[PDB]
């Protein structure tokens, strides 16, 4: 039984909280809740294989970013988001990850762009540009919702395979 | 306006390691027990039924007095892990 380290990063509020508790305790509940740094864990099967999955929930706060070098030095696969309806935060994503190969110095980190937020009607990015940056990364790029879980599924274990394909 | 991140983890088994929260040095165990109770969602029960114990090893656990000032109270050379359980 393999165990994966995955880290969800991106500016504050995205819904990173919401996407990783969906996926360990299956369930959403609208909350304002700011996260300093949050550990969880659930072994799962994917494809066919068991493994542990270790998530790291970090702080989209400025406040907390002297832990980003501890954290990206560590985390095996990244799971970058932003909300569809944060022009912002899609213009944050690209400062994570060029952070994290810089702290990780290598061209071929396993990660997944996520645009969550994508039961909401205001949308301010479209999802052209974000495949469009997705294909620029070489990585994939997946909508989610934590709301209704949408994608929630895909885009951890997506992170997964990821992370064995350069394993 | 000192104040340190400390881990807190839960007795039971849903999927959380742990969930970090801050403790300023005007935090007395009352204050901190609320903040870690509603950060691991238990705003039902009452802080008066939960304990807060410093995890220093697998062997030794340092006891928060009720009232102690958690900032002052912990061993602050040891590791900020700490655990929230029912008294
Ligand atoms: N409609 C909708 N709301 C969402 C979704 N995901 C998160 N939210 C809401 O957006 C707000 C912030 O989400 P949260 O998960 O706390 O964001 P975060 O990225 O973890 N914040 P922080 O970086 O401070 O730790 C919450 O009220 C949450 O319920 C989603 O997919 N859809
Ligand atoms: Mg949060």
């Amino acid at each position: 039984m393999t165990e994966y380290k995955l880290v969800v990063v991106g500016a504050g509020g995205v819904g990173k909280s919401a996407l990783t508790i969906q996926l360990i305790q299956n369930h959403f509940v609208d909350k304002y809740d700011p996260t300093i740094e949050d550990s969880y864990r659930k072994q799962v099967v994917i494809d066919g294989e068991t493994c542990l999955l270790d998530i790291l929930d970090t702080a989209g706060q400025e406040e907390y970013s002297a832990m980003r070098d501890q954290y990206m030095r560590t985390g095996e696969g990244f799971l970058c988001v932003f909300a569809i309806n944060n022009t912002k935060s899609f213009e944050d994503i690209h400062q994570y990850r060029e952070q994290i190969k810089r702290v990780k110095d290598s061209d071929d980190v396993p990660m997944v762009l996520v645009g969550n937020k994508c039961d909401l009607a205001a949308r301010t990015v479209e999802s052209r540009q974000a495949q469009d940056l997705a294909r620029s990364y070489g990585i994939p790029y997946i909508e989610t919702s934590a709301k209704t879980r949408q994608g929630v599924e895909d885009a951890f274990y997506t992170l997964v395979r990821e992370i064995r394909q350069h394993k | 306006g000192d104040c340190c991140i400390i881990r807190v983890s839960l007795d039971v088994d849903n999927g959380n390691m742990y969930k970090s929260i801050l403790v300023t040095s005007q935090d007395k165990a009352p204050t901190v027990i609320r903040k870690a109770m509603d950060k691991h969602n238990l705003d039902e029960d009452e802080p008066e039924d939960y304990e807060l114990l410093q995890i220093i090893s697998e062997d030794h656990k340092l006891k928060i007095p009720e009232n102690a000032n958690v900032f002052y109270a912990m061993n602050s050379a040891a590791n900020y892990d700490f655990i929230l359980k029912k008294r």
